[PDB]
Protein backbone atom coordinates (compact mmCIF):
# COMPACT_ATOMS: atom_id res chain seq x y z
CA UNK A 1 0.00 0.00 0.00
CA UNK A 2 1.04 3.39 -0.98
CA UNK A 3 1.46 6.38 1.83
CA UNK A 4 0.00 9.37 2.01
CA UNK A 5 1.82 12.66 3.61
CA UNK A 6 0.08 15.92 4.73
CA UNK A 7 2.41 18.47 4.43
CA UNK A 8 1.88 21.83 6.66
CA UNK A 9 3.00 25.13 7.38
CA UNK A 10 2.75 28.21 10.42
CA UNK A 11 2.80 31.47 10.00
CA UNK A 12 4.19 31.59 13.42
CA UNK A 13 6.93 29.21 13.51
CA UNK A 14 8.04 29.05 17.18
CA UNK A 15 9.99 26.13 16.78
CA UNK A 16 8.85 24.25 13.24
CA UNK A 17 8.79 26.00 9.94
CA UNK A 18 7.33 22.82 8.22
CA UNK A 19 5.45 19.77 9.76
CA UNK A 20 5.35 16.78 7.69
CA UNK A 21 2.99 14.22 9.49
CA UNK A 22 1.09 11.08 8.42
CA UNK A 23 -2.25 11.05 7.12
CA UNK A 24 -4.09 8.21 8.89
CA UNK A 25 -2.07 7.58 11.85
CA UNK A 26 -0.85 11.90 13.00
CA UNK A 27 2.37 10.77 13.96
CA UNK A 28 5.43 13.58 12.64
CA UNK A 29 7.87 12.41 10.13
CA UNK A 30 10.00 14.99 9.04
CA UNK A 31 10.09 18.42 10.51
CA UNK A 32 12.11 21.72 9.23
CA UNK A 33 13.58 24.50 11.11
CA UNK A 34 14.33 28.16 9.78
CA UNK A 35 12.34 31.40 8.26
CA UNK A 36 8.73 31.69 8.26
CA UNK A 37 6.98 30.41 4.88
CA UNK A 38 4.82 32.66 2.61
CA UNK A 39 1.47 32.11 1.24
CA UNK A 40 1.39 30.29 -2.04
CA UNK A 41 5.16 29.55 -1.55
CA UNK A 42 6.14 25.89 -1.19
CA UNK A 43 7.24 23.29 -3.42
CA UNK A 44 9.14 20.31 -3.68
CA UNK A 45 11.61 20.12 -6.31
CA UNK A 46 12.52 16.84 -8.06
CA UNK A 47 11.02 15.27 -4.96
CA UNK A 48 14.69 15.90 -3.26
CA UNK A 49 14.60 19.74 -2.10
CA UNK A 50 11.63 22.08 0.27
CA UNK A 51 12.06 24.58 -1.35
CA UNK A 52 10.15 27.74 0.02
CA UNK A 53 9.09 31.80 0.02
CA UNK A 54 10.13 34.42 3.03
CA UNK A 55 7.23 36.00 4.39
CA UNK A 56 7.84 39.63 3.83
CA UNK A 57 11.46 39.52 3.02
CA UNK A 58 12.40 39.06 -0.52
CA UNK A 59 14.26 35.72 -1.16
CA UNK A 60 13.43 31.92 -0.77
CA UNK A 61 14.95 29.58 1.11
CA UNK A 62 15.74 25.60 0.62
CA UNK A 63 16.03 22.76 2.85
CA UNK A 64 17.50 19.23 1.63
CA UNK A 65 14.41 16.86 2.40
CA UNK A 66 16.15 14.44 4.53
CA UNK A 67 18.00 17.48 6.68
CA UNK A 68 16.03 19.49 9.84
CA UNK A 69 18.68 22.88 8.79
CA UNK A 70 18.27 25.42 6.76
CA UNK A 71 21.11 25.21 3.38
CA UNK A 72 23.70 27.99 2.96
CA UNK A 73 22.16 28.61 -0.83
CA UNK A 74 19.83 31.27 -1.09
CA UNK A 75 17.40 32.15 -4.32
CA UNK A 76 17.92 35.97 -4.33
CA UNK A 77 15.25 38.35 -6.25
CA UNK A 78 15.09 42.15 -6.73
CA UNK A 79 11.81 42.70 -4.93
CA UNK A 80 9.44 41.03 -2.24
CA UNK A 81 8.92 37.25 -3.33
CA UNK A 82 5.16 36.64 -3.34
CA UNK A 83 4.73 33.18 -4.51
CA UNK A 84 6.88 30.21 -5.86
CA UNK A 85 6.10 27.29 -7.65
CA UNK A 86 8.37 24.14 -9.03
CA UNK A 87 7.40 22.34 -12.43
CA UNK A 88 6.62 18.75 -11.91
CA UNK A 89 8.96 16.89 -13.80
CA UNK A 90 11.53 18.79 -11.95
CA UNK A 91 13.51 20.60 -14.35
CA UNK A 92 12.32 24.77 -14.15
CA UNK A 93 11.39 26.69 -10.70
CA UNK A 94 9.74 29.63 -11.76
CA UNK A 95 8.97 32.52 -8.87
CA UNK A 96 6.72 35.53 -9.16
CA UNK A 97 8.51 39.01 -7.96
CA UNK A 98 6.06 41.87 -7.52
CA UNK A 99 4.53 41.94 -11.15
CA UNK A 100 7.20 39.92 -12.85
CA UNK A 101 7.43 36.19 -13.57
CA UNK A 102 11.19 35.27 -13.13
CA UNK A 103 11.71 31.59 -14.50
CA UNK A 104 14.79 29.58 -13.83
CA UNK A 105 16.53 26.27 -14.57
CA UNK A 106 17.58 23.91 -12.17
CA UNK A 107 19.87 22.04 -14.66
CA UNK A 108 22.30 25.16 -15.25
CA UNK A 109 21.11 27.89 -13.11
CA UNK A 110 20.57 30.43 -15.40
CA UNK A 111 17.41 32.99 -15.66
CA UNK A 112 15.88 32.13 -19.07
CA UNK A 113 13.47 34.57 -19.06
CA UNK A 114 11.75 37.28 -16.86
CA UNK A 115 8.09 37.77 -18.10
CA UNK A 116 6.22 40.95 -16.98
CA UNK A 117 2.65 41.47 -18.49
CA UNK A 118 0.45 42.04 -14.79
CA UNK A 119 -0.21 45.29 -13.88
CA UNK A 120 -0.31 44.80 -10.21
CA UNK A 121 1.11 41.67 -7.86
CA UNK A 122 0.78 38.32 -8.66
CA UNK A 123 -0.57 36.13 -6.03
CA UNK A 124 -0.82 32.58 -7.63
CA UNK A 125 1.31 30.43 -9.65
CA UNK A 126 0.28 26.72 -10.72
CA UNK A 127 1.76 24.27 -13.78
CA UNK A 128 -0.39 22.08 -15.64
CA UNK A 129 0.25 18.67 -14.94
CA UNK A 130 2.30 17.91 -17.26
CA UNK A 131 4.90 20.66 -17.32
CA UNK A 132 3.91 22.32 -20.79
CA UNK A 133 1.79 25.05 -19.71
CA UNK A 134 1.65 27.01 -16.17
CA UNK A 135 -1.14 29.61 -15.17
CA UNK A 136 0.00 32.63 -13.84
CA UNK A 137 -3.12 35.53 -11.81
CA UNK A 138 -2.73 38.22 -9.60
CA UNK A 139 -4.72 40.59 -8.07
CA UNK A 140 -5.70 42.75 -11.15
CA UNK A 141 -7.96 40.32 -11.79
CA UNK A 142 -6.36 38.69 -14.66
CA UNK A 143 -5.47 35.38 -14.97
CA UNK A 144 -3.30 34.34 -18.03
CA UNK A 145 -2.27 31.00 -19.98
CA UNK A 146 1.63 31.08 -20.86
CA UNK A 147 3.33 28.00 -22.61
CA UNK A 148 6.13 26.81 -21.87
CA UNK A 149 7.37 26.53 -25.47
CA UNK A 150 6.76 30.02 -26.74
CA UNK A 151 8.44 31.78 -23.71
CA UNK A 152 11.75 29.61 -23.73
CA UNK A 153 13.16 30.15 -27.47
CA UNK A 154 12.00 33.26 -27.76
CA UNK A 155 13.83 35.52 -29.10
CA UNK A 156 15.77 38.20 -26.95
CA UNK A 157 13.86 40.85 -28.90
CA UNK A 158 10.61 38.86 -29.22
CA UNK A 159 8.75 40.13 -25.98
CA UNK A 160 6.76 36.84 -25.37
CA UNK A 161 2.92 37.30 -24.56
CA UNK A 162 0.46 35.00 -23.20
CA UNK A 163 -1.57 32.32 -24.81
CA UNK A 164 -4.78 33.34 -23.31
CA UNK A 165 -6.02 36.52 -21.87
CA UNK A 166 -9.01 35.18 -19.34
CA UNK A 167 -10.39 38.71 -17.73
CA UNK A 168 -14.05 37.99 -16.14
CA UNK A 169 -13.31 38.60 -12.46
CA UNK A 170 -13.51 41.33 -11.18
CA UNK A 171 -11.28 41.37 -7.92
CA UNK A 172 -8.72 39.90 -7.13
CA UNK A 173 -7.69 36.31 -7.61
CA UNK A 174 -6.74 33.89 -4.48
CA UNK A 175 -6.13 30.64 -6.01
CA UNK A 176 -5.96 27.79 -8.87
CA UNK A 177 -6.12 24.50 -9.60
CA UNK A 178 -4.89 22.76 -13.04
CA UNK A 179 -5.85 19.40 -13.60
CA UNK A 180 -3.53 16.52 -15.65
CA UNK A 181 -3.65 16.75 -19.08
CA UNK A 182 -1.12 19.49 -20.75
CA UNK A 183 -3.22 20.62 -24.26
CA UNK A 184 -6.45 19.04 -22.40
CA UNK A 185 -6.62 20.24 -18.64
CA UNK A 186 -9.02 22.63 -17.26
CA UNK A 187 -8.38 25.28 -14.51
CA UNK A 188 -10.66 26.21 -11.81
CA UNK A 189 -9.99 29.97 -10.82
CA UNK A 190 -11.42 31.86 -8.57
CA UNK A 191 -11.51 35.31 -7.02
CA UNK A 192 -12.87 37.50 -4.16
CA UNK A 193 -16.44 38.67 -6.37
CA UNK A 194 -17.58 35.54 -4.83
CA UNK A 195 -17.67 33.00 -7.68
CA UNK A 196 -15.69 30.25 -8.68
CA UNK A 197 -15.22 29.58 -12.44
CA UNK A 198 -14.08 26.76 -14.53
CA UNK A 199 -12.34 27.35 -17.30
CA UNK A 200 -10.45 25.50 -20.60
CA UNK A 201 -6.75 25.62 -21.25
CA UNK A 202 -7.19 24.18 -24.99
CA UNK A 203 -9.31 26.59 -26.62
CA UNK A 204 -9.32 28.99 -24.10
CA UNK A 205 -13.90 29.08 -23.09
CA UNK A 206 -15.71 29.67 -19.68
CA UNK A 207 -17.14 26.52 -19.00
CA UNK A 208 -19.19 27.33 -15.45
CA UNK A 209 -19.40 30.26 -13.15
CA UNK A 210 -20.54 29.22 -9.70
CA UNK A 211 -21.75 32.20 -7.94
CA UNK A 212 -21.21 31.94 -3.93
CA UNK A 213 -22.59 34.00 -1.39
CA UNK A 214 -19.02 34.89 1.12
CA UNK A 215 -15.71 35.83 -1.30
CA UNK A 216 -13.77 32.20 -2.19
CA UNK A 217 -10.05 31.67 -1.25
CA UNK A 218 -8.98 28.66 -2.07
CA UNK A 219 -10.47 25.79 -5.02
CA UNK A 220 -9.78 22.02 -5.46
CA UNK A 221 -10.84 20.14 -7.70
CA UNK A 222 -10.54 15.71 -7.43
CA UNK A 223 -8.78 13.81 -9.60
CA UNK A 224 -11.23 12.74 -12.17
CA UNK A 225 -13.44 16.39 -11.92
CA UNK A 226 -15.68 15.09 -9.83
CA UNK A 227 -16.22 17.94 -7.10
CA UNK A 228 -15.53 21.21 -6.71
CA UNK A 229 -14.17 22.05 -3.13
CA UNK A 230 -14.43 25.78 -3.18
CA UNK A 231 -13.82 27.36 0.56
CA UNK A 232 -15.22 30.23 2.05
CA UNK A 233 -14.55 33.61 3.67
CA UNK A 234 -16.08 32.87 6.93
CA UNK A 235 -15.20 29.23 7.41
CA UNK A 236 -17.64 27.06 5.59
CA UNK A 237 -16.52 24.55 2.75
CA UNK A 238 -18.64 24.63 0.08
CA UNK A 239 -19.37 21.40 -2.44
CA UNK A 240 -19.71 21.45 -6.34
CA UNK A 241 -21.01 18.12 -8.18
CA UNK A 242 -19.77 18.69 -11.41
CA UNK A 243 -20.83 15.20 -12.50
CA UNK A 244 -25.13 15.73 -11.41
CA UNK A 245 -24.75 19.21 -14.22
CA UNK A 246 -28.35 21.05 -13.30
CA UNK A 247 -27.89 22.10 -17.05
CA UNK A 248 -26.60 25.62 -17.40
CA UNK A 249 -23.31 28.10 -17.18
CA UNK A 250 -23.98 30.04 -14.75
CA UNK A 251 -25.66 28.53 -11.24
CA UNK A 252 -26.21 29.69 -7.95
CA UNK A 253 -25.21 27.69 -4.80
CA UNK A 254 -28.32 28.25 -2.91
CA UNK A 255 -30.74 26.79 -5.70
CA UNK A 256 -27.52 23.77 -6.08
CA UNK A 257 -29.06 22.79 -2.77
CA UNK A 258 -27.35 23.46 0.68
CA UNK A 259 -27.14 22.35 4.28
CA UNK A 260 -26.04 18.75 2.89
CA UNK A 261 -23.16 19.69 0.79
CA UNK A 262 -21.39 22.16 2.97
CA UNK A 263 -18.64 21.21 5.76
CA UNK A 264 -19.04 22.73 8.52
CA UNK A 265 -16.59 23.81 11.71
CA UNK A 266 -14.21 26.27 10.62
CA UNK A 267 -14.41 29.89 12.19
CA UNK A 268 -12.40 31.88 10.19
CA UNK A 269 -11.01 32.18 6.31
CA UNK A 270 -9.93 28.58 4.62
CA UNK A 271 -6.63 29.62 2.45
CA UNK A 272 -5.99 26.17 1.86
CA UNK A 273 -7.14 22.89 0.41
CA UNK A 274 -6.15 19.43 -0.92
CA UNK A 275 -8.13 16.49 -1.78
CA UNK A 276 -6.37 13.16 -1.13
CA UNK A 277 -5.50 10.29 -4.35
CA UNK A 278 -8.68 7.83 -4.15
CA UNK A 279 -10.94 11.10 -3.08
CA UNK A 280 -12.42 10.35 0.31
CA UNK A 281 -10.30 12.62 2.93
CA UNK A 282 -10.06 16.40 2.25
CA UNK A 283 -7.22 18.56 4.11
CA UNK A 284 -8.15 21.87 4.70
CA UNK A 285 -5.98 24.88 6.52
CA UNK A 286 -7.28 27.90 7.74
CA UNK A 287 -6.56 31.43 9.78
CA UNK A 288 -8.04 30.07 13.11
CA UNK A 289 -4.81 28.09 13.81
CA UNK A 290 -6.30 24.43 12.69
CA UNK A 291 -5.87 22.14 10.14
CA UNK A 292 -8.46 19.38 10.41
CA UNK A 293 -9.18 16.56 7.76
CA UNK A 294 -12.91 16.16 6.76
CA UNK A 295 -14.95 13.16 4.98
CA UNK A 296 -16.03 14.20 2.11
CA UNK A 297 -18.33 11.12 1.29
CA UNK A 298 -20.30 11.86 4.86
CA UNK A 299 -19.17 15.45 5.41
CA UNK A 300 -17.49 14.69 9.01
CA UNK A 301 -14.53 15.86 10.66
CA UNK A 302 -11.55 12.90 11.63
CA UNK A 303 -9.00 15.44 12.95
CA UNK A 304 -8.57 18.96 14.21
CA UNK A 305 -4.30 19.10 14.27
CA UNK A 306 -4.24 22.65 15.74
CA UNK A 307 -1.02 24.53 14.68
CA UNK A 308 0.31 28.15 15.70
CA UNK A 309 -0.83 31.09 14.32
CA UNK A 310 -2.94 31.54 10.54
CA UNK A 311 -2.17 28.45 8.42
CA UNK A 312 -0.41 29.70 5.20
CA UNK A 313 0.36 25.63 3.13
CA UNK A 314 -1.13 22.77 3.30
CA UNK A 315 -1.31 19.96 0.82
CA UNK A 316 -1.90 16.08 0.87
CA UNK A 317 1.18 14.48 -1.05
CA UNK A 318 2.16 10.94 -2.12
CA UNK A 319 5.36 10.57 -0.50
CA UNK A 320 8.04 9.28 -2.45
CA UNK A 321 11.14 7.38 -1.78
CA UNK A 322 12.82 10.26 0.04
CA UNK A 323 10.64 10.45 2.72
CA UNK A 324 10.09 6.94 3.42
CA UNK A 325 14.65 6.51 3.31
CA UNK A 326 16.59 7.60 5.88
CA UNK A 327 19.91 9.11 4.19
CA UNK A 328 18.82 9.43 0.43
CA UNK A 329 21.94 12.15 0.00
CA UNK A 330 20.34 14.24 -3.09
CA UNK A 331 21.18 12.96 -6.40
CA UNK A 332 22.63 16.07 -7.98
CA UNK A 333 23.53 19.48 -5.92
CA UNK A 334 21.27 22.62 -6.50
CA UNK A 335 23.20 25.33 -8.93
CA UNK A 336 24.28 28.95 -8.09
CA UNK A 337 20.55 30.48 -8.88
CA UNK A 338 21.29 33.56 -10.98
CA UNK A 339 19.54 36.87 -10.56
CA UNK A 340 20.69 38.78 -13.91
CA UNK A 341 19.37 37.22 -17.13
CA UNK A 342 22.22 35.66 -18.13
CA UNK A 343 25.15 25.13 -23.73
CA UNK A 344 26.47 23.67 -20.47
CA UNK A 345 23.68 21.16 -19.31
CA UNK A 346 24.64 19.64 -15.89
CA UNK A 347 22.72 16.15 -15.70
CA UNK A 348 23.85 12.55 -15.24
CA UNK A 349 23.93 10.36 -18.33
CA UNK A 350 22.33 6.76 -18.53
CA UNK A 351 19.05 7.00 -17.66
CA UNK A 352 16.88 6.36 -20.57
CA UNK A 353 17.61 2.99 -20.81
CA UNK A 354 17.10 1.98 -16.63
CA UNK A 355 15.65 -1.75 -16.15
CA UNK A 356 16.20 -2.37 -20.32
CA UNK A 357 18.36 -5.06 -19.26
CA UNK A 358 18.23 -8.82 -21.12
CA UNK A 359 16.13 -10.91 -19.80
CA UNK A 360 17.04 -14.57 -18.30
CA UNK A 361 15.67 -15.95 -21.34
CA UNK A 362 17.24 -13.67 -24.00
CA UNK A 363 20.54 -14.29 -22.58
CA UNK A 364 19.84 -18.04 -22.22
CA UNK A 365 18.80 -18.01 -26.13
CA UNK A 366 21.92 -16.49 -27.07
CA UNK A 367 24.50 -18.97 -24.85
CA UNK A 368 22.57 -21.93 -26.93
CA UNK A 369 23.09 -19.98 -30.33
CA UNK A 370 26.99 -19.68 -29.41
CA UNK A 371 27.11 -23.11 -28.59
CA UNK A 372 25.30 -24.32 -31.62
CA UNK A 373 27.46 -22.26 -33.37
CA UNK A 374 30.52 -23.32 -32.02
CA UNK A 375 29.79 -26.75 -32.54
CA UNK A 376 29.85 -26.54 -36.46
CA UNK B 1 -35.64 56.58 -75.11
CA UNK B 2 -37.42 53.36 -74.80
CA UNK B 3 -34.50 52.16 -72.43
CA UNK B 4 -35.01 55.02 -70.24
CA UNK B 5 -38.65 54.24 -69.79
CA UNK B 6 -38.13 50.65 -68.55
CA UNK B 7 -35.34 51.80 -66.51
CA UNK B 8 -37.94 54.18 -65.03
CA UNK B 9 -39.79 51.14 -64.17
CA UNK B 10 -37.08 49.06 -62.35
CA UNK B 11 -36.85 51.96 -59.63
CA UNK B 12 -40.59 51.76 -59.23
CA UNK B 13 -41.05 47.96 -58.10
CA UNK B 14 -37.74 47.97 -56.31
CA UNK B 15 -39.28 50.13 -53.62
CA UNK B 16 -42.33 48.40 -53.22
CA UNK B 17 -40.77 44.15 -52.71
CA UNK B 18 -37.05 44.51 -52.68
CA UNK B 19 -36.73 40.99 -51.35
CA UNK B 20 -37.90 39.03 -54.95
CA UNK B 21 -36.20 41.91 -56.82
CA UNK B 22 -32.90 40.13 -56.32
CA UNK B 23 -34.18 36.50 -57.19
CA UNK B 24 -33.87 36.35 -60.70
CA UNK B 25 -31.25 39.26 -61.28
CA UNK B 26 -28.56 37.35 -63.15
CA UNK B 27 -29.57 38.76 -66.82
CA UNK B 28 -30.25 42.30 -65.40
CA UNK B 29 -26.88 43.36 -63.90
CA UNK B 30 -25.16 42.75 -67.36
CA UNK B 31 -28.19 44.70 -69.07
CA UNK B 32 -27.03 47.69 -67.42
CA UNK B 33 -23.18 46.66 -68.31
CA UNK B 34 -24.69 46.59 -72.57
CA UNK B 35 -26.04 49.80 -72.61
CA UNK B 36 -23.03 51.82 -71.15
CA UNK B 37 -20.22 49.19 -72.89
CA UNK B 38 -22.53 61.01 -70.40
CA UNK B 39 -25.76 62.26 -68.90
CA UNK B 40 -27.57 59.21 -70.27
CA UNK B 41 -24.59 57.38 -68.38
CA UNK B 42 -25.37 59.11 -65.53
CA UNK B 43 -28.62 58.17 -64.87
CA UNK B 44 -27.41 54.66 -65.10
CA UNK B 45 -25.46 54.93 -62.01
CA UNK B 46 -28.43 56.68 -59.90
CA UNK B 47 -30.38 53.37 -59.51
CA UNK B 48 -27.60 51.11 -60.18
CA UNK B 49 -25.86 51.91 -56.49
CA UNK B 50 -29.36 50.95 -55.81
CA UNK B 51 -29.10 48.13 -57.54
CA UNK B 52 -26.10 46.83 -56.16
CA UNK B 53 -27.66 48.22 -52.30
CA UNK B 54 -30.62 45.56 -53.00
CA UNK B 55 -28.39 43.06 -53.06
CA UNK B 56 -26.41 44.54 -49.40
CA UNK B 57 -29.52 45.25 -47.59
CA UNK B 58 -31.53 42.13 -49.25
CA UNK B 59 -28.85 39.62 -48.38
CA UNK B 60 -28.03 41.09 -44.79
CA UNK B 61 -31.58 41.10 -43.41
CA UNK B 62 -20.24 24.39 -22.89
CA UNK B 63 -23.52 23.20 -22.18
CA UNK B 64 -24.41 21.78 -25.54
CA UNK B 65 -22.21 19.01 -27.17
CA UNK B 66 -21.16 20.74 -30.31
CA UNK B 67 -20.54 17.13 -32.01
CA UNK B 68 -21.92 17.58 -35.22
CA UNK B 69 -19.50 17.09 -38.28
CA UNK B 70 -19.23 18.59 -41.33
CA UNK B 71 -17.50 16.09 -43.05
CA UNK B 72 -19.14 14.27 -45.99
CA UNK B 73 -18.03 11.39 -48.31
CA UNK B 74 -19.02 12.90 -52.02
Amino acid sequence: APMEVAVCTDSAAPMWSCIVWELHSGANLLTYRGGQAGPRGLALLNGEYLLAAQLGKNYISAWELQRKDQLQQKIMCPGPVTCLTASPNGLYVLAGVAESIHLWEVSTGNLLVILSRHYQDVSCLQFTGDSSHFISGGKDCLVLVWSLCSVLQADPSRIPAPRHVWSHHALPITDLHCGFGGPLARVATSSLDQTVKLWEVSSGELLLSVLFDVSIMAVTMDLAEHHMFCGGSEGSIFQVDLFTWPGQRERSFHPEQDAGKVFKGHRNQVTCLSVSTDGSVLLSGSHDETVRLWDVQSKQCIRTVALKGPVTNAAILLAPVSMLSSDFRPSLPLPHFNKHLLGGLTLRLGLHQQGSEPSYLDRTEQLQAVLCSTME
Amino acid sequence: GIQEDSLKVLDILLEQYPALITGRSSILLKNFVELISQQWRLKVLVRLSKFLQALADGSSRGSQPNVSSQFRLR
